[PDB]
């Protein structure tokens, strides 16, 4: 079965290096394909209460043209600078704020953010709701084991 | 002081730690199994959540029980029933 | 042998995958 | 592809890696000079003593 897996996993790392790396490894890992293998760095932990969002997705500076994920402030300790970026993958921090998209009509969208979920309305700040607000369906195949009776 | 009687058949011990053995094995093994299991899941979703990125569709159809249309909105995707059609149409 | 056929998903109806 | 500045890349060369830089040859490494992280989920099953 894993050398039957593996195939997937192959085609898995390159399609998002981030994630594959990080279940991989074991620990909470940037990287990126350098060819037919990828590079890794260990991401610095940052605490929740040291990031702030930013509200609007729009551009001031460029019309038509917006952000596609949202923008948030943080801070490396609690007296650390404030510091811009955009939220990421699986609450990850990207330093450039490069995620843009042409606007479209009819932008709702939920993005992950601490525990829970932050839902955006036309490129503007909705709402936050925790995990258990949206239904689950699992991924899993349930097995169930019992032990012999002693 | 009192005298101890004896049973005359010690098969029953011996069934024990037959009983045992077996039991004591298989409550291993099958337990790894379970924890093998359960880390493949866990391991198999890192697969998932870039397969419902290639095509939500086939991903929701499959992960949810009924066929259905999705579309990835953002971090999460939305599903909508799909209405059936005979083959003759 | 049968055929499914469906619009868009519209906001309403959300679902996420169940985590480890 | 454009080329870009800081090019170092690994390629599966026989049963081992050819590491380049900057669009120009590097050199040949084995297998066992890059670290391995395992994708397989182990699963020890041992059998019954006779």
């Amino acid at each position: 079965l894993q050398n039957h897996e593996l195939t997937l996993w192959n085609e898995a790392r390159k399609l998002n290096p981030n994630a594959i790396a990080s279940a991989t490894v074991g620990r909470r890992a940037s990287a990126r394909m350098l060819g037919d293998v990828m590079a890794v760095s260990t991401c610095v932990p940052v605490a929740p209460d040291n990031v702030i969002v930013q509200n609007s997705m729009r551009v001031s500076s460029r019309p038509g043209t917006c952000y596609s994920r949202p923008l948030v402030s943080f801070r490396y300790e609690d007296q650390g600078p404030l510091i811009e970026g955009q939220l990421g993958e699986n609450n990850e921090l990207r330093l450039t704020r490069d995620a843009l998209e042409p606007c479209t009509v009819g932008h709702r969208r939920y993005f992950i953010f601490g525990g829970g979920y932050v839902y955006f309305e036309e490129y503007a700040y909705s709402h936050q709701l925790s995990r258990a607000d949206v239904t689950t369906v699992s991924t899993f195949i349930d097995l169930n084991i019992t032990m012999l009776e002693d | 002081v009192e005298r101890i009687k004896t049973t005359s058949s010690i098969e029953f011990a011996r069934l024990q730690f037959t009983y045992n053995h077996i039991q004591r094995h298989v409550n291993d093994m099958l337990g790894r199994i379970a924890v093998a299991w359960c880390e493949l899941q866990n391991h198999e979703l890192t697969l998932w959540n870039e397969a419902r990125k290639l095509n939500p569709n086939a991903i929701a159809s499959a992960t949810v029980g009924r066929r259905a249309s999705a579309r990835m909105l953002g971090d999460v995707m939305a599903v909508s029933t799909c209405v059936p059609v005979a083959p003759d149409n | 042998a049968q055929f499914y056929v469906c619009p868009p998903p519209t906001g309403a109806t959300v679902v996420q995958f169940e985590q480890p």
